[PDB]
């Protein structure tokens, strides 16, 4: 049911 | 009354796949407060980013960013199971307070966004017209995103399952699985729903021995 949240961006590859 | 003090545009947060999810609708009278429970996008996700947005578009990228913060310490769980309650409260001064709280861990984080933030009067009118012009496209986008998100979930579960499988997984199968993961990745960046579903299928077709392995005790 609930909408999903993204994770924090990690360091740049 | 002939005058109402209102928030001029919808306010909400970015959710998986680049979608704005609204917490407070345009033209709501202030002061006002609303809460909605959200969850994690991926299995075992330990943190979430709350990206606060103002505007009427269903594509998050075309709304105005007001701020962002992170909430960490989310304990391991299958995606969708954690309960992260997000609250927007705009006070009588137009200051917007946004908080997020994880019900299991008890952890919470908040930001305060000052009243002058976001779009000015001219940009507000442009935004409303923009959304009117793009209403059908935005409908299609939300459809594309439900499929992208399934695509994204399959890619992650399959990679998890390949790691867990290790050398139990035959070499021919791992090669085929690898190729098909890369192909699904490429498709997910396009706007073609059928192409995504097609690569999902191609991945499943090479995944039988894997599914068997993941399935045993």
């Amino acid at each position: 049911p609930r909408p999903y949240l993204p994770r924090p961006r990690p360091p740049r590859p | 009354v002939l005058l109402l003090d209102v928030t001029p545009l919808s306010l909400g947060i970015e959710t998986m796949g680049g979608v704005m999810t609204t917490l407070i609708a345009k033209n709501t009278t202030i002061p006002t407060k609303h809460s909605q429970v959200f969850s994690t996008a991926e299995d075992n996700q330990s943190a979430v980013t709350i990206h606060v947005l103002q505007g009427e578009r269903k594509r998050a990228a075309d709304n105005k960013s007001l701020g962002q913060f992170n909430l960490d310490g989310i304990n391991p769980a299958p995606r969708g199971m954690p309960q992260i309650e997000v609250t927007f409260d705009i006070d009588a001064d137009g200051i917007l307070h946004v908080s997020a709280k994880d019900k299991n861990s008890g952890k919470e984080q908040k930001i305060t966004i000052k009243a002058s933030s976001g779009l000015n009067e001219d940009e507000i009118q442009k935004m409303v017209r923009d959304a009117e012009a793009n209403a059908e496209a935005d409908r299609k986008f939300e459809e594309l995103v439900q499929t992208r998100n399934q695509g994204d979930h399959l890619l992650h579960s399959t990679r998890k399952q390949v790691e867990e499988a290790g050398d139990k997984l035959p070499a021919d199968d791992k090669t085929a699985i690898e190729s098909a993961l890369t192909a699904l990745e490429t498709a997910l960046k396009g706007e073609d729903k059928a192409a995504i579903e097609a690569k999902m299928q191609e991945l499943a077709q090479v995944s039988q021995k894997l599914m068997e392995i993941a399935q045993q005790q």
